[PDB]
RNA sequence: CCGAGGGUAGGGCCCGUGACUGGGGCGAAGUCGUAACAAGGUAGCUGUACCGGAAGGUGCGGCUGGAU
RNA sequence: AGCGCCGGCCAACUCCGUGCCAGCAGCCGCGGUAAUACGGAGGGCGCGAGCGUUACCCGGAUUCACUGGGCGUAAAGGGCGUGUAGGCGGCCUGGGGCGUCCCAUGUGAAAGACCACGGCUCAACCGUGGGGGAGCGUGGGAUACGCUCAGGCUAGACGG
RNA sequence: UUGGAGAGUUUGAUCCUGGCUCAGGGUGAACGCUGGCGGCGUGCCUAAGACAUGCAAGUCGUGCGGGCCGCGGGUCCGUGGUCAGCGGCGGACGGGUGAGUAACGCGUGGGUGACCUACCCGGAAGAGGGGGACAACCCGGGGAAACUCGGGCUAAUCCCCCAUGUGGACCCGCCCCUUGGGGUGUGUCCAAAGGGCUUUGCCCGCUUCCGGAUGGGCCCGCGUCCCAUCAGCUAGUUGGUGGGGUAAUGGCCCACCAAGGCGACGACGGGUAGCCGGUCUGAGAGGAUGGCCGGCCACAGGGGCACUGAGACACGGGCCCCACUCCUACGGGAGGCAGCAGUUAGGAAUCUUCCGCAAUGGGCGCAAGCCUGACGGAGCGACGCCGCUUG
RNA sequence: CCCUCGCCAAGGAACUCUGCAAGUUGGCCCCGUAACUUCGGGAGAAGGGGUGCUCCCUGGGGUGAUGAGCCCCGGGGAGCC
């Protein structure tokens, strides 16, 4: 299945995800299928979240399931307001 | 010294003790009706090439076939009965 | 029922796989070895990089003969070959594996290292 | 696109295949002169209509065997057996090239 | 039937190694002669050939990159 | 606080010791009784938790020369013809549009690189954004030159 | 238009030619001397030699029958674990390594009217009847053990049969299209499974078909190193007919038929090599390189093979042959670090038998959660860069 | 005991001046075949596979007539001891 996914980056002790669709089974940091967004868990800048909530909306329209962590962040973009 | 690997392998006997039992079937009953079909005789290689319709496709219910080896295997044989008695035809029963 | 001249095929690892008997090793004179009884032989034919090499004078053991051999229960043995273990001066094998049956004369014999290598004791 | 390519026929000895001789210019990667490059591909004709000389165009179609990947499309022109011969005399002039 | 591989026999390529043998490079102060550089004391060079401890010599034909 | 170095290249010099010995040496070269070249010392130059060495890659090397080299005597013209493949080819008109040029569009993953901004006190490290291509697929267009096909010429070439 | 420095050395001296040498930058480095701290990187390039010990893949009692132990009474039942068993799903991911491969392997652009895809999403339609076995368990034999065979009982989302056919498949027809794409009619053929709670109601599941989405398979143009002191190569060889095979095209495989296919635009052979994003240098052009990271491929002691499955011809699955090693009670048995640590050997040379699933991510599950040497971090090494001190 | 002849466990040249003697090998068909070479050869190099019988299908030749019959060269398939 297709999921959406937060996958690494920044450094040691330094966290910087990205909010990515991408295969269940491609390894974390690997080749995905689109970037909608990025995440910082420290909120160490004044945008720490972005999500393209269109395009988020697509993948969660034609298949892709979230994480209950990457869920909590479209949650807190309002992907699934009314 | 273990694993659930060896469950994985005591069940895997059980299913390939049962798909060769299906093909087997399958190619038995199958070519049975080829013969009867080249002697022709269609009533009698009809009736047993219809067993040989439902043998297939209840394999491709599950693992043993895939559905378009079933679909092909379908087809050879019902291509090979019809050629086969248009040489002393009569097609009586019907099938096609 | 070896002699200096016989050919023995080498059951084990040692490098060697056709040795030729040059000497009974069993008293002043004896004609004939049997299994049980060691041999000094030449290695005729070696495979290569193994530890005994073409030319070597090594002893072996004798674990398999094709005169077939008595036993005090009134039977007795035969194999399809002759075939001996390269040995050193300590009755002690000198690979680390024993190929096909031998017989069960050499456990007697004091040759029970090659005895439990062998994949059967007949 | 089905790519589609235009040669010759150079050798029509085969049944239902003939040998279509393609040729290609561009320039060198380093010395910028162009330089033309050939190949040869086995070509499908189902109907045996296809004979040495003709100019025809292949497209890449399903495998109808190893090495035959194309089929013969349209014939362009017939009867350039003035190519054939600049292929055979290349050909022939092999054994020249012996030790 | 195919079949890992094992066996028998005969080839090809490559690597290492060998009594002895060929010449090669190198090595402060060895022995022989003096071929070349001046017309270098027989102008030299040259392909080839033959000869000689050694450079070399000689023949044939060729070159001037030869002197006066 | 250490390591390398102080004859030229190449930045930094005097005294002693040694006497073609002991030794140095990347190259050219130093040492044979007044050595800035060997060894120590003073001093000096370069770097600095490093500094040197060896190995290897690119550069300097236009020393494989596409950019961007040569062949009388420096290394380099085949002993000479004839000729296959191949490379290359005069003037004029047109048809095509293969090369070639242009426009549009798809692809060119992320990371890296580069620019802007920001987060770790800075930095290295890292986040966010920006900007591009070449190459290939496709659609449209240009036709000078190269290509091809067709027709004409006579300056090349060939014949009388 | 942001980019381009040269020097030493053939001579008595000169100009040219030409080679050698140097100054720069770089490294997964190593060696010597020296050594304070911190951060972020990064560390078997050789023997893809051999490996002690632990760990690196499991999970569901909301599929099923059971032995045990603990809790509430009537030695019967609920319940809680617990253990193995049957049945699911995962184990084809993730992690390692660079041997092999000069190839459609990889890069780039395309093809599939020649194709598959579990779980996920969307749309359509359905669950009605009947039967059966095998482990658990009991009984017997054998054994040091690994560990078995024997007979009999038994449940289920396990297994078959009938029915229904929304539907799909197949065959022969016609219609569109045009490689096997789509329609339709006749004949034939194929559906199922139940479980939990609060119950004329939901929830997780099930079945057939369509579509989406993602992940793949196969095919093609093009690009891809050294030797021609490797010049000729080819019998499944090249094509055709029939068939087998597969998800699917194909000499992929078989029979027969034809005499073809390839090559100086370098076939065949030999050498070396995983390839790319990129990295290092360079004025650029170019040269060199492919460790870390990401994509792909290849392999899992050396080979062969298939089975189960959506998917493997499967690193911690199975069979067999070989080499090697180990246990043994000597009758016989076992193993596969190129997972994470660690050992040994080789080498100039390359790390902790550490911590935790808290995060991200994966698997299973209604869920609480469980597993996760992926990972997140900690440890050693001036190996590298950066920052700091010895005033 | 001699001659001529047959066989022999295990070994296999250890016999002897010498494998002397005697074994082995042995025809035909097919596959395949090295150094070297004066290009002929070496070559039957080596080394291998095949060989009977039955049934069935079939190709060409000779005689004859073009056919049957007689006869000569084959090819394929399936079996038997
Ligand atoms: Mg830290
Ligand atoms: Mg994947
Ligand atoms: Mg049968
Ligand atoms: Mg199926
Ligand atoms: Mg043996
Ligand atoms: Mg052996
Ligand atoms: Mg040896
Ligand atoms: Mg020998
Ligand atoms: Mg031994
Ligand atoms: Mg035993
Ligand atoms: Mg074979
Ligand atoms: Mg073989
Ligand atoms: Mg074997
Ligand atoms: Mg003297
Ligand atoms: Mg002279
Ligand atoms: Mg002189
Ligand atoms: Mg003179
Ligand atoms: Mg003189
Ligand atoms: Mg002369
Ligand atoms: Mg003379
Ligand atoms: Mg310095
Ligand atoms: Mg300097
Ligand atoms: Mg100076
Ligand atoms: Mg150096
Ligand atoms: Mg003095
Ligand atoms: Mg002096
Ligand atoms: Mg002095
Ligand atoms: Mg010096
Ligand atoms: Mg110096
Ligand atoms: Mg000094
Ligand atoms: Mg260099
Ligand atoms: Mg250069
Ligand atoms: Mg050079
Ligand atoms: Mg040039
Ligand atoms: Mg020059
Ligand atoms: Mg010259
Ligand atoms: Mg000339
Ligand atoms: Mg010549
Ligand atoms: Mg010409
Ligand atoms: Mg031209
Ligand atoms: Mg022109
Ligand atoms: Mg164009
Ligand atoms: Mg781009
Ligand atoms: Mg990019
Ligand atoms: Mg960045
Ligand atoms: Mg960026
Ligand atoms: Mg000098
Ligand atoms: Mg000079
Ligand atoms: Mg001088
Ligand atoms: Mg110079
Ligand atoms: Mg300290
Ligand atoms: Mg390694
Ligand atoms: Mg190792
Ligand atoms: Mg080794
Ligand atoms: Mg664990
Ligand atoms: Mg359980
Ligand atoms: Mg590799
Ligand atoms: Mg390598
Ligand atoms: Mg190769
Ligand atoms: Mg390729
Ligand atoms: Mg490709
Ligand atoms: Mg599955
Ligand atoms: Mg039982
Ligand atoms: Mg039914
Ligand atoms: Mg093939
Ligand atoms: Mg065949
Ligand atoms: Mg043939
Ligand atoms: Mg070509
Ligand atoms: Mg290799
Ligand atoms: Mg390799
Ligand atoms: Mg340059
Ligand atoms: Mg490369
Ligand atoms: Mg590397
Ligand atoms: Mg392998
Ligand atoms: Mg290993
Ligand atoms: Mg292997
Ligand atoms: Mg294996
Ligand atoms: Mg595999
Ligand atoms: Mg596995
Ligand atoms: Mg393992
Ligand atoms: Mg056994
Ligand atoms: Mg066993
Ligand atoms: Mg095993
Ligand atoms: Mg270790
Ligand atoms: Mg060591
Ligand atoms: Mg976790
Ligand atoms: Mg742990
Ligand atoms: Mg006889
Ligand atoms: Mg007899
Ligand atoms: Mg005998
Ligand atoms: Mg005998
Ligand atoms: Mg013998
Ligand atoms: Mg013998
Ligand atoms: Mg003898
Ligand atoms: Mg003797
Ligand atoms: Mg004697
Ligand atoms: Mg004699
Ligand atoms: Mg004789
Ligand atoms: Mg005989
Ligand atoms: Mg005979
Ligand atoms: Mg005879
Ligand atoms: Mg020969
Ligand atoms: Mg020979
Ligand atoms: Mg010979
Ligand atoms: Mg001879
Ligand atoms: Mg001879
Ligand atoms: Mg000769
Ligand atoms: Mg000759
Ligand atoms: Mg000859
Ligand atoms: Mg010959
Ligand atoms: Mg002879
Ligand atoms: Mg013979
Ligand atoms: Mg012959
Ligand atoms: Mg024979
Ligand atoms: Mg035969
Ligand atoms: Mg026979
Ligand atoms: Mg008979
Ligand atoms: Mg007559
Ligand atoms: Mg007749
Ligand atoms: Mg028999």
């Amino acid at each position: 299945m297709v999921k959406i996914r937060l996958a690494r980056f920044g450094s040691k002790h330094n966290p910087h995800y990205r909010i990515v669709v991408t295969d269940a089974r491609r390894k974390r940091d690997g080749k995905y299928i689109e970037k909608i967004g990025y995440y910082d868990p420290r909120k160490t800048t004044p945008d720490w979240l972005k999500v393209d909530v269109e395009r988020a909306r697509y993948w969660l329209s034609v298949g892709a399931q979230p994480t209950d962590t990457a869920r909590r962040l479209l949650r807190q973009a309002g992907v699934f307001r009314q | 010294r273990n694993l659930s690997a060896l469950k994985r392998h005591r069940q895997s006997l059980k299913r390939r003790l049962r798909n060769k039992a299906k093909k087997s079937a399958i190619k038995t009953l199958s070519k049975k009706a080829i013969q009867l079909a080249q002697e022709g005789k269609a009533e009698e290689a009809l009736k047993i090439m219809r067993k040989a319709e439902s043998l297939i496709d209840k394999a491709a219910k599950g693992s043993t076939l895939h559905k378009n080896a079933a679909a092909r295997r379908k087809s050879r044989l019902m291509r090979k009965v019809r050629q086969l008695l248009e040489a002393a035809g009569a097609p009586l029963i019907g099938g096609g | 029922m070896i002699q200096p001249q016989t050919y023995l095929e080498v059951a084990d690892n040692t490098g060697a796989r056709k040795i030729m008997c040059i000497r009974v090793l069993k008293g002043s004179n004896a004609k004939y070895a049997t299994v049980g009884d060691v041999i000094v032989a030449s290695v005729k034919e070696a495979i290569p990089r193994g530890a005994v090499k073409e030319g070597d004078v090594v002893k072996a053991v004798v674990v398999r003969t094709k005169k077939e051999i008595k036993r005090p229960d009134g039977s007795a043995i035969r194999f399809d070959d002759n075939a001996a273990v390269i040995i050193n001066n300590q009755l002690e094998p000198r690979g680390t594996r024993v190929f096909g049956p031998v017989a069960r004369e050499l456990r007697e014999k004091g040759f029970m290292k090659i005895v439990s290598l062998a994949p059967e004791v007949l | 696109p089905k790519k589609v390519l235009t040669g010759v026929v150079v050798s029509d000895k085969m049944q239902k295949t003939v040998t279509v001789l393609v040729e290609r210019q561009f320039p060198h990667p380093l010395y910028g002169k162009v330089i033309k490059r050939s190949k040869k591909y086995l070509a499908h004709d189902p109907e045996e209509k296809y004979k040495l000389g003709d100019v025809v165009e292949i497209i890449e179609s399903r495998p109808i065997s190893k090495r035959k990947r194309f089929r013969v499309l349209r014939l362009v022109e017939s009867g350039r057996m003035d190519l054939v011969e600049k292929y055979l005399i290349r050909r022939q002039n092999y054994e020249s090239l012996s030790k």
